């Protein structure tokens, strides 16, 4: 008991890392959301630059 | 007849006497043996809790 479920908590051990990880994972792609939105506002500003008199 | 009367009670006293000192000797056998085989159902229970544990696992 004290060591089958001593693997079972390492299971348990195991299961926090998984839900840690996953908690990251999500947290990532939504910075990678934020990043190509500047990324997009980027080349959008780009497209301002190529006129004449809103340049200027 | 009366001496020979009472050497047959005589053994049968001494058979008495032998019947429950062998009676203890078992006893003291068969507690032995209930150890052993103790052991070996420890053993057998022991197993079937190993399988039991790796199933789960």
């Amino acid at each position: 008991e004290k060591k089958e479920k001593q693997i079972e908590q390492q299971k348990k051990i195991q299961m926090s890392n998984l839900m840690n990880q996953a908690r990251l994972k999500v947290l990532r792609a939504r910075d990678d959301l934020i990043t190509d939105l500047l990324n997009e506002a980027k080349q959008r500003l780009s497209k301002v630059v190529k006129d004449t008199t809103r340049y200027q | 007849s009366q001496s020979q009367g009472i050497q047959q009670l005589l053994q049968a006293e001494k058979r008495a006497a032998e019947k429950v000192a062998d009676a203890r000797k078992r006893k003291a056998r068969r507690l032995k043996q209930a150890k052993e085989e103790a052991q070996m159902e420890v053993e057998q229970y022991r197993r079937e809790r190993e399988q039991e544990f790796q199933s789960k696992q």
